[PDB]
RNA sequence: GGCGGUGUAAGUGCAGCCCGUCUUACACCGUGCGGCACAGAAACACUGAUGUCGUAUACAGGGCG
C-alpha cells in the first residue's frame, strides 16, 4: 500500500501568501497524483491531475510539480475564496490512498468576541433539566476560553463547547458553550455568569444574568 | 451537463447491511471508472472502492474487503455499494465520484456524487426537543437538544433569514444524544416588527419543528 | 531482425600436411518469445499498430610424416 505523506496539516496564510503543499508518496507513484480542494460540508473539486496539469476552469494561481516522489501544490497568492482543505491522491495503483488533508485558514486581524449569554427556557424548566448558555460572536483567532461561575463558584464538568468554520465574509469564529444542570440547582442559584477569555480582551470579559430579571 | 445523485445512506446497527446508489446523467457509466471515497466527519478522505470499464475488474480497500460489493447496472445508468457486516468505523459520508477521461483529466476524479451519510450505532432514533432563546444589536436563537442520529437542519424564518446566522456543529452529550444551537444576530429594532422563527428539521426520525423566537 | 536447418566457399587446433569440427560470408527454407514505450471513452483485462532494448544446444577431435 503505497503512503502519501502530506505537509503541513494545517496553515494559516494572508490574503496575497504564496503557499505551499507537500505529498511525499511512500514509493514511486509516477505523475499520477491528483490534487483536490474541500470546502466544509461540500464534494471535493478537482484542481491538479497528472501531477502538474491544471483542470479546465481552475485559475492560473493553482499549480502543481513533481520532483520524484515529492509532489507539490502551490497557490501562487491566497485569494479569500481559497479557504477550504486540500488533498493530494495517487492513482497510480490500488488501493488508491489519499494525503491526510491541509486545511487552510486566512489569517486576519485580531477581534474580541461579543458576548451574549441565554437563561434557560420556561419550556425546558418544565422538563427536569436547565442549559444555560454563552455565545461569543464573531472574534478572531480561534482559541478562546469559556469558564461558568454559579453565584461565583467555578463549575467544571457540566458544559461543552462547539465552534463553526471560519466565516467566509469576515474570516471570524463563533462559538457556543452550554451549561448543564438541574432544574432544581438553576432554580435555587440566582447569579449565572459566562467569562471569556481570549487576545482580543486585555482580561478575561464577564456577561451574567439574574435568574427572574 | 454531468450529474450524480447518492441515495441510500442512514443508521444501522453494527453488523448491519446498506446499498449505496450514485444515479448518473451526462455520460455513461460503461466507459469511466466508478469510484466510492468516504470521510469520517472530521477526518479526511479515504478510498472505499473501484470499478473498470470494459473489464467489469474489481478493487477494494484493505479495511472493507469482503464486506463490501461495487456494481454497476448499465440499464439504469447507475453505480451501487452493497455494504455489508457494517462496523462503528464504517460511519462516515460515502461519496461517488467519476474518474475523468484520460485524455481530458488524466486519473483525477472530475465528478463527484453530494455524499450520503452513513451511521453505525446501536442507539436508537429520537426526535429533537427545541427551545428558545430569548432575545438578549440583539442575539437571539433555539437550542435543538437531545436527538440522533446526525443530522438536523436549521434555518430562520423558512429560509427568508441568512445573514449573521451562526448554526453550530452537534457535540454528543453524555447521555449519548446529539445537541446544537442556532443562533443569529440582528438589529434591536427589528425585534419589534420581524417575528423569528426557527425551523428544524430531523429526517432521521421524521420531527419537523417550527419554533417561535419572542423577547422573554 | 534474432534463432535454427541445409548447401557453397574461404579462413582456422600443427614443426608440417590432410579430414573433421569451429568461425565468417553468401544462398534458400523454417521460425519465435519476452520486457518497456503507444492508442482504442481503456491503470487490470480485452483489441490493434509501430518502435525499441533483450533473449534461445556449453557434442571435437582424429589421421599421417
Amino acid at each position: 500500500d503505497i503512503q502519501m505523506t502530506q505537509s503541513p496539516s494545517s496553515l494559516s496564510a494572508s490574503v496575497g501568501d504564496r503557499v505551499t503543499i507537500t505529498c511525499r508518496a511512500s514509493q514511486s507513484v509516477s505523475s499520477a497524483v491528483a490534487w483536490y480542494q474541500q470546502k466544509p460540508g461540500k464534494a471535493p473539486k478537482l484542481l491538479i491531475y497528472s501531477a502538474s496539469s491544471l483542470y479546465s476552469g481552475v485559475p492560473s494561481r493553482f499549480s502543481g510539480s513533481r520532483s520524484g516522489t515529492d509532489f507539490t501544490l502551490t497557490i501562487s497568492s491566497l485569494q479569500p475564496e481559497d479557504f477550504a482543505t486540500y488533498y493530494c491522491q495517487q492513482s497510480y495503483s490500488f488501493p488508491n490512498t489519499f494525503g491526510e488533508g491541509t486545511k487552510v485558514e486566512i489569517k486576519r486581524t485580531v477581534a474580541a468576541p461579543s458576548v451574549f449569554i441565554f437563561p434557560p427556557s420556561d419550556e425546558q424548566l418544565k422538563s427536569g433539566t436547565a442549559s444555560v448558555v454563552c455565545l461569543l460572536n464573531n472574534f478572531y483567532p480561534r482559541e478562546a476560553k469559556v469558564q461558568w461561575k454559579v453565584d461565583n463558584a467555578l463549575q467544571s464538568g457540566n458544559s461543552q463547547e462547539s465552534v463553526t468554520e471560519q466565516d467566509s465574509a469576515d474570516s471570524t469564529y463563533s462559538l457556543s458553550s452550554t451549561l448543564t444542570l438541574s432544574k432544581a440547582d438553576y432554580e435555587k442559584h440566582k447569579v449565572y455568569a459566562c467569562e471569556v477569555t481570549h487576545q482580543g480582551l486585555s482580561s478575561p470579559v464577564t456577561k451574567s444574568f439574574n435568574r427572574g430579571e | 451537463e454531468v450529474q450524480l445523485v447518492e441515495s441510500g445512506g442512514g443508521l444501522v446497527q453494527p453488523g448491519g447491511s446498506l446499498r449505496l446508489s450514485c444515479a448518473a446523467s451526462g455520460f455513461y457509466i460503461s466507459y469511466s471508472s466508478i469510484h466510492w471515497v468516504r470521510q469520517a466527519p472530521g477526518k479526511g478522505l479515504e478510498w472505499v472502492a473501484s470499478i473498470s470499464p470494459y473489464s467489469g475488474s474489481t478493487y477494494y480497500a484493505d479495511s472493507v474487503k469482503g464486506r463490501f460489493t461495487i456494481s454497476a447496472d448499465t440499464s439504469k445508468n447507475t453505480a451501487y455499494l452493497q455494504m455489508n457486516s457494517l462496523r462503528a468505523e464504517d460511519t462516515a459520508v460515502y461519496y461517488c465520484a467519476r474518474q475523468g477521461y484520460r485524455r481530458r483529466s488524466g486519473r483525477g476524479f472530475d465528478y463527484w456524487g453530494q455524499g450520503t451519510l452513513v451511521t453505525v450505532s446501536s442507539a436508537s432514533t429520537k426526535g429533537p426537543s427545541v427551545f428558545p432563546l430569548a432575545p438578549s444589536t440583539a442575539a437571539l436563537g433555539c437550542l435543538v437538544k437531545d436527538y440522533f442520529p446526525e443530522p438536523v437542519t436549521v434555518s430562520w424564518n423558512s429560509g427568508a433569514l441568512t445573514s449573521g446566522v451562526h448554526t453550530f456543529p452537534a457535540v454528543l452529550q453524555s447521555s449519548g444524544l446529539y445537541s446544537l444551537s442556532s443562533v443569529v444576530t440582528v438589529p434591536s429594532s427589528s425585534l419589534g416588527t420581524q417575528t423569528y422563527i426557527c425551523n428544524v428539521n430531523h429526517k432521521p426520525s421524521n420531527t419537523k419543528v417550527d419554533k417561535k423566537v419572542e423577547p422573554k
